[PDB]
């Protein structure tokens, strides 16, 4: 939603009692990037004539914005660490940095690993700048969290991709989030009843 | 309310050029409109 | 201006003339006013103003007694614009047209000639339910009987088989192409340009026609079979199967590394607990039927 | 005009800069000028940079478009039939056909690269639609291109 109103309010802003128009389309950029898919954030973001005049501007984010779009990789990972310390350093984005890193880590480790059935652990510590070792364990670490549609082979390093159907992550967000309510409506019916 | 005859006309020239905003052009075309 | 040539002005000249709109003139001289606009605008080459003017004449007139050279003029001018164009369904009907004239249908060899156009062209037309419906009261004629081949070609191309191009061209190509002095051959498929590019056609129906049948009784097929039961090698047939599956005219999965073909659509669970639905349906309505069969059985031998 | 050609030079909207080469067109229609082929021309590149080439034809055989028959119309036809069948190997020839027409500047040629990126894509979307499983080489070889090359574009269609 933060990106939804960002990209709506981008060619209207004017409250600079909250913060600059730089530092906002910094904060477009970046919530565009965390939410919006490839479509969307190459119809908005990577197109919009003001983000990229202010982007223009803006030597940094603007790499880091394209290096994503455009898949050069390891210069996203010192984008990302860049960005991550100034989003530390913010106090609105402070208590999300380390959230933020890991969804835009998983989210560039998906745009590698889709358009390829199989992907040696060396190709992706290659493409990523980090070592075999460090991007193997970040990998494993992902795909057992579930937020990467792939499994990996170690005996002989190689990272096989898989398709799930959409339908299994809406059955199990449908459980999580039923349970989540029907906890709350359980402990309305204890507040009440008794 | 001929300044918001203009504001109004302006609104019309950005819908007449499918646009979501208002800009200059469409409030300079929309002053040489109304006068 | 035509007999000193420069038709094109000629042409003008007549299409200057708006003889649909012309009250006292007679409805016979109104259409062989536009017959003749059409003539010169087909020699102009001009087949856009030759349709459009086409378009002001109702068939219906051709009905009403002493309208036969009239018709057949008409029918003649259509079969040669639609020539010209590509279609080979209104050419079909218009040569039907022709056959329904009594002037055709006198002089024997006329209606023997007509008939066999009507046949080639109703085969050389693309499948779809008009071509299926024409095939079918085509095939109801009983007048094909004399004719002995072109019936056996319609009887092959309406049914539910395969058929070998070669074996085709072998049984039938040597008396449609050329040949039967006796009866004379019709010129669907002369040696004339056009007529390779309708032998062409032909061929491109029979393998259509073939994929067809592959698709509805098949499973699943490779290509190197395919190939072979279409007369192609595999990659003209895996082009004219990518043609057929772009156009949307029949489904199918090429599995190219494993050299396989699938016309099976993706298993949906709806179309699998559909089937299965109406499987019980009909079940439970013949076991009613049949209990009814029992019922009447019984009264028949039961009482005495 | 001037609009209409600002307007797709700055990219962005195409509805609104065939909106504005329609009315140019009326305006020019041989009722002040003779400029009214280029407008149309303009009207027709525009109908098909916004992936609609079957109107093209439509647009050509108009009552009012029917008088303008040539080669600065014709051209535009053939690029609409090569949109239409999705074929780079057309549309290539339909701009060696007409090279000077459609390649000498008139405001086209910074949009013959899109044309072509999208008609590649379009393209490959056609050439692989009948398969299930199919080699790379067998696709550039259909498609007259580079292996490396149909790799990369089918990769960023995939992303």
């Amino acid at each position: 939603q933060a990106a939804e109103l960002f990209l709506d309010t981008v060619s209207t802003f004017t409250s600079y009692e909250l913060m600059d128009y730089k530092t906002f389309v910094t904060y477009t950029v970046y919530v565009s990037m965390i939410a919006l898919e490839r479509p969307d954030l190459r119809e908005k973001v990577i197109k919009g004539a003001e983000i990229l005049e202010v982007l223009h501007s803006l030597p940094a984010v603007r790499q880091y914005l394209f290096s994503l779009y455009e898949c050069r990789y390891s210069v996203f990972f010192q984008s990302l660490a860049v960005v991550e310390q100034e989003m530390k350093k913010d106090w609105l984005f402070a208590p999300h940095y380390r959230y933020y890193v890991r969804e835009m880590r998983i989210h560039a480790y998906s745009q590698l690993l889709e358009s390829y059935r199989s992907l040696t652990l060396g190709y992706m510590a290659e493409a990523f700048g980090v070592g075999v070792e460090f991007i193997d364990q970040e990998l494993s670490r992902f795909i057992a969290a579930g937020r990467l549609h792939c499994k990996i082979d170690k005996v002989n390093e190689i990272v096989e991709t898989n398709r799930p159907d959409s339908k299994n992550w809406q059955y199990q967000e449908t459980i999580k989030k039923g349970d989540l309510l029907l906890n709350r409506v359980q402990k309305l019916s204890r507040v009440i009843n008794m | 309310a001929e300044v918001k005859g203009v504001c109004t006309e302006a609104g019309m020239y950005a819908l007449r050029e499918r646009r979501v905003h208002v800009t200059q052009e469409d409030f300079e075309m929309a002053v040489a409109k109304v006068m | 201006k035509e007999q000193n040539g420069d038709v094109k002005e000629a042409a003008s000249i007549l299409q200057e003339l708006q003889v649909e709109t012309y009250g006292s003139m007679e409805k016979k001289e109104r259409v062989e006013f536009i017959l003749e606009q059409m003539r010169l605008c087909l020699a102009v080459k001009d087949y856009i103003r030759t349709q459009i003017i086409s378009k002001k004449i109702n068939t219906k007139f051709f009905q009403e007694e002493n309208t036969e050279k009239l018709k057949l003029k008409y029918y003649n001018l259509m079969i040669q614009l639609d020539q010209h164009e590509g279609s080979y369904l209104s050419i079909c009907k218009h040569y039907r047209a022709i056959y329904d004239t009594p002037c055709i249908q006198a002089e024997s060899e006329k209606w023997q000639q007509a008939l066999k156009s009507v046949v080639l062209y109703v085969i050389l037309a693309p499948f779809d339910n008009e071509q299926s419906d024409l095939v079918h009261r085509i095939s109801g004629d009983k007048k094909l009987e004399e004719i002995p081949k072109y019936k056996d070609l319609l009887k092959l191309f309406t049914t539910m088989e395969l058929m070998r191009w070669s074996t085709l061209v072998e049984d039938y190509g040597m008396e449609l192409r050329k040949g039967s002095l006796e009866s004379p051959a019709t010129d669907v498929f002369g040696s004339t340009e056009e007529g390779e590019k309708r032998w062409k056609d032909l061929k491109n129906r029979v393998v259509e026609h073939n994929i067809r049948i592959m698709a509805k009784y098949y499973t699943r097929i490779t290509m190197k079979r395919m190939a072979q039961l279409l007369d192609l090698s595999v990659d003209e047939s895996e082009a004219f199967l990518s043609n057929l599956v772009v156009n949307k005219t029949i489904f199918a999965k090429v599995d190219r590394l494993a050299g396989i073909i699938n016309f099976q659509r993706p298993k949906d669970p709806n179309n699998l607990l559909n089937d299965w639905s109406q499987k019980l349906n009909s079940l439970m309505s013949l076991v009613n039927k049949t209990t009814h069969l029992i019922a009447k059985e019984e009264m028949i031998h039961n009482l005495q | 005009m001037q609009s209409g050609i600002i307007h797709a030079a700055e990219e962005k909207d195409w509805k609104t800069a065939y909106s504005y080469f329609y009315e140019a067109f009326e305006g020019y229609d041989s009722i002040d000028s003779p400029k009214a082929i280029t407008s149309l021309k303009y009207m027709l590149l525009c109908k098909i940079m916004l992936n609609t080439p079957e109107d093209v034809q439509a647009l050509v055989s108009g009552k009012l478009a029917l008088r303008y028959a040539g080669r600065q119309t014709e051209a535009l036809k053939c690029v609409a039939q090569a949109s239409k069948n999705r074929s780079l190997a057309d549309f290539e020839k339909a701009l060696t056909d007409y090279r000077a027409e459609l390649r000498d500047d008139p405001i086209i040629s910074t949009h013959l690269a899109k044309l072509y990126d999208n008609l590649l894509e379009q393209n490959l979307i056609r050439v692989i639609e009948p398969f299930s499983r199919v080699q790379i080489e067998h696709i550039s070889s259909l498609i007259k291109l580079s292996k490396a090359d149909v790799e990369r574009k089918l990769s960023q269609m995939i992303l």
